[PDB]
């Protein structure tokens, strides 16, 4: 009776972020429709504040992150490569993702902002997508590229990642990896391919140069995510009515975020809040 | 115009503090060392600098080492170099961290395009292992004494300033760890999360134990005592930059990675880099 | 700005938020009724930029000051200060003397400012004469910290009419390192770059750049311990009048002693820099604009002297 908290169904992938989509694929391949619940949520609706979060009903513990979630629910060069790529996708690949859909303004404002505003309550989109863009842009450093013949640098910063991810043999070959790192690749290689954006420079690179990835990302979704991934055991209310357990609470989500923005006492108020919230995790 | 300067005399005899430090005869690498072990040339204690110093000592460059303080630098990062001074009032331009191997010159092995596979492991070193060094040094009260003995005491020596520095360090260390998704991608403000509670000392530490298990597994496949090569390259020096500072100062994990691969490898880099030294192992 | 003209007696607070910044939470008060013994308490924080030695400087300290105005025109001001003095701007091509001094310090010190001013117009000398002393004893004995010196500075101008008003001037200074504890013996740490003197530009010795005329390390102007400067005017003629200046200047425990006796011994070996040039003075009630024209004569190699049109304004010229 595990209980995961994920983002919304926005772009045809039952999630809008790589971590939670990866966790959803893992759970859907491993556990079964009668074990989890997928309570769609928001980062300010959980003690961990790191949204892809398992809540184990048996002992009532919050487990943040995808790696830590995989810590539960479970030659050696195989697992060596598994750890290597699982550490190479959380960085040098999340920034390449965040370069689109989170930094490029011509793309952030036509598909991602409606995505967020269509999965939260009414007053929340006024504050949270700003924080999400801020985080994904801060992680989008260490690349030197910004909101931009100034595109050969872009294609090179994309090859420096897709070339490493290319020789994996994600689906069969080269070097079979694992059942928890594969479901992580499809977590990133989906939001880098599938979205319908108005400023595409990530699709054609992979579709035009890397066929081994195009087939996997298309074959994988054809395996566990048929017809948009609604067959997953969502909450009882439905896709949109999933976030029903939390108008009273939504106000508290609003005041907490906006109060952390006053100039001087804001920072200290935030540090008092997350320090109080975290001590609920260890106690759990 | 005209010839107005009627007498031009000799140069003006630079001050005292700029004759003892910057006299110069050898290229002078500026690292995070201490004055007692900066003359003997012992390794630094800041891994982002021990990496470059190890590369240079592998580059067969004979040079000096002088401590510094992270503000005197062409860029933000410290380990720059300053070529020897040619005339007592004029010096060549510094050399930023990136070009230390461009100035050090068969030195092609230390800077090569790594195979597409080992470029994936370098994430373990620079992102998984680097966070365990930040989380365990700065944001652990056990090492409150150690951090104080290295990064602040030789800075200001005035208890109202050491504390102002110490707080600006941990506010910076807790930031660079709270961003890499090993510890936490917690979303809390349109501001970075710089606090020892925006992360978790469990997730960061558990990945580091998994890192040193993957790295130790790569070395057993090499059968040439180094990571798939013949002589120490840019990948051996990057792991030794962390597998040492965590052993000289997490320590039982290195010596227990696999069967002793990372502990033995470190003791075989201090046979190629520091051949006459003794006194490691804490 | 912001003022408060009373709290209890004749007290006052203040705040100025204006180089790149400053925040002076000044809080003045007279003591024992007498309206002269103006005691102050200031807590400033500023990040000023100094381009002649290419870096910044972040003073982030606080100083306590006690002024006093006797009945003969002179004015004593015994001040205690504690600052931070961080140098964090060595981004451009800076010279390896400043790369050895980025660092950080404290500089607990204690000054004393004594200015007997008998000049008629403080902006345009006609018959008066100014004397001014600034004695400073940084961290030593009770004053802790990590800089330990002893700095003094004397300026004694002149003027004489015969309106024509032949002028004059003089400055001096010595920076003496001292040990760190309750003694006159021991280790005397050499001086850093936030304590050495500067001398040049249109305010001090007309005819050189704002920081030149000193020991140079390439393009940056690191200071010097001991120094001296002169001047001679004419001030020939409404406040708008003309000028003929011919300036000058230099800039350079048994160990620390024979070091100073050697420098000031060198201070009289050879012609000084000794610039020259004419100008037009404008005696505004708050300032003195110059708009001059200079031709430097003698130079110590590498000292960057201007060669004309040196417009500059201030209060304390030479």
């Amino acid at each position: 009776a595990v209980q995961l908290h994920v983002w919304g169904p926005a772009f045809g992938l039952p999630s809008i972020d790589a971590e939670c989509l990866a966790a959803i694929a893992y759970l859907a391949q491993t556990l079964g429709s009668a074990d989890y619940q997928l309570i769609q949520s928001s980062p300010s609706a959980v003690p961990t504040q790191h949204l892809p979060t398992l809540y184990d009903s048996r002992t009532s513990t919050w487990i943040g992150g995808f790696t830590s979630i995989t810590a539960h629910l479970h030659a050696a060069s195989a697992t060596a490569d598994g750890t290597a790529y699982t550490a190479f996708l959380s960085a040098h690949a999340a920034p390449l993702l965040a370069l689109s859909l989170y930094v490029s303004s011509a793309n952030y404002g036509a598909a991602t902002r409606p995505a967020y505003s269509a999965v939260l309550p009414l007053p929340l989109p006024w504050t949270e997508p700003p924080a999400v863009r801020a985080a994904m842009a801060r992680r989008a450093a260490h690349l030197g590229l910004s909101s931009l013949k100034s595109r050969i640098r872009l294609e090179e910063a994309a090859r420096e990642v897709l070339d490493v991810l290319a020789e994996v043999d994600w689906a069969a070959g080269g070097r079979q990896v694992a059942a928890e790192v594969r479901c992580l690749a499809f977590g990133y290689l989906a939001l880098m391919l599938l979205p319908d954006v108005p400023r595409p420079w990530l699709r054609e690179i992979m579709e035009g140069r890397y066929p081994a990835l195009c087939t996997f990302v298309r074959d994988f979704r054809a395996r566990v995510f048929p017809q948009g991934g609604k067959l997953l055991p969502w909450a009882d209310g439905g896709a949109q009515a999933s976030a029903s357990a939390s108008a009273s609470a939504v106000a508290l989500r609003f005041v907490r975020a906006v109060m952390a923005e006053v100039p001087l006492v804001g920072e200290w108020w935030s540090r008092w809040w997350t320090a109080r919230k975290k001590r609920e995790v260890l106690a759990s | 115009f005209d010839y107005f300067p009627l007498r031009i005399y000799e140069p003006n005899e630079l001050p005292e503090r700029s004759q003892q430090l910057t006299s110069g005869d050898l290229p002078t690498l500026y690292v995070f060392s201490t004055d007692s072990d900066a003359r003997l040339g012992l390794p630094s204690f800041n891994p982002g600098c021990l990496k470059w110093q190890t590369l240079l000592r592998l580059a067969n460059l004979d040079f000096r080492i002088l401590p510094s303080t992270n503000h005197s630098s062409p860029t933000g990062s410290l380990p720059f170099l300053l070529p020897p001074r040619t005339s007592p009032t004029a010096s060549p331009a510094p050399i930023p961290a990136s070009g230390l191997l461009s100035f050090a010159r068969d030195l092609g092995h230390l800077d090569a395009d790594l195979p597409p596979r080992a470029q994936a492991y370098l994430a373990l070193i620079t992102h998984s292992l680097r966070n365990a060094w930040l989380c365990a040094l700065y944001l652990d009260p056990t090492h409150d004494a150690l951090l104080r003995r290295l990064y602040v005491d030789p800075a200001s020596s005035s208890r109202a300033v050491r504390a102002a520095l110490l707080h600006q360090l941990r506010r910076a260390a807790a930031e660079q760890v709270a961003t890499a998704s090993s510890g936490g991608g917690k979303i809390v403000s349109l501001a970075p999360v710089d606090s020892a509670d925006g992360i978790d000392e469990e997730a960061v530490y558990r990945s580091a134990r998994d890192a040193l298990d993957a790295l130790a597994s790569l070395l057993r496949e090499s059968e040439t005592a180094w990571f798939g090569t013949e002589r120490p390259g840019s990948f051996d020096a990057a792991l030794f930059s962390y597998t040492h500072l965590m052993v000289e100062y997490l320590g039982r994990m290195v010596k227990e990675a696999g069967n002793g691969e990372l502990a033995e490898h470190r003791e075989r880099m201090l046979g190629v880099a520091w051949p006459e030294w003794d006194g490691y192992r804490r | 700005n912001a003022v408060v003209r009373n709290i209890f007696g004749g007290a006052e607070t203040l705040t100025v938020n204006a180089t790149r910044s400053a925040y002076n939470a000044t809080f003045s008060t007279p003591i024992n009724g007498n309206p002269d013994l103006r005691l102050s308490v200031e807590a400033l924080r500023s990040a000023t930029q100094k381009p002649w030695a290419s870096h910044e400087e972040h003073l982030t300290g606080a100083n306590l000051r006690l002024a006093w105005l006797t009945e003969k025109g002179d004015t004593h001001a015994l001040a205690y200060s504690s600052v931070w003095r961080q140098l964090t701007g060595l981004a451009p091509t800076a010279s390896p003397t400043v790369r050895a001094d980025a660092g950080d310090s404290l500089k607990s010190s204690l000054t004393h400012t004594f200015t007997r001013d008998r000049r008629d117009n403080p902006m345009l000398p006609q018959s008066g004469y100014l004397f001014r002393s600034v004695s400073e004893l940084a961290g030593w004995g009770p004053l802790n910290g990590d800089v330990s010196f002893a700095k003094t500075e004397v300026e004694a101008s002149g003027a004489l009419p015969v309106g024509v008003s032949v002028g004059g001037g003089l400055r001096l200074g010595v920076l003496y390192p001292l040990p760190l504890g309750y003694s006159l013996t021991g280790a005397a740490q050499p001086s850093r770059i936030n304590d050495r003197f500067q001398l040049g530009g249109p305010n001090d010795v007309r005819g050189f750049k704002i920081g030149g005329l000193g020991p140079h390390d390439g393009v940056d102007a690191v200071g010097g311990d001991v120094f001296a400067a002169g001047s001679v005017n004419a001030l020939l003629p409404s406040p708008l009048r003309l000028q003929l200046y011919a300036n000058a200047g230099r800039l350079v425990s048994a160990a620390v002693f024979k070091g100073v006796k050697s420098a000031v011994g060198k201070l009289t070996n050879g012609i000084p820099s000794l610039a020259a040039g004419v100008g037009l003075v404008y005696a505004h009630p708050v300032a003195r604009f110059e708009l001059n024209f200079s031709l430097p004569l003698v130079l110590r190699r590498g000292e960057e002297g201007r060669k004309g049109l040196q417009v500059g304004v201030g209060i304390s010229f030479l």
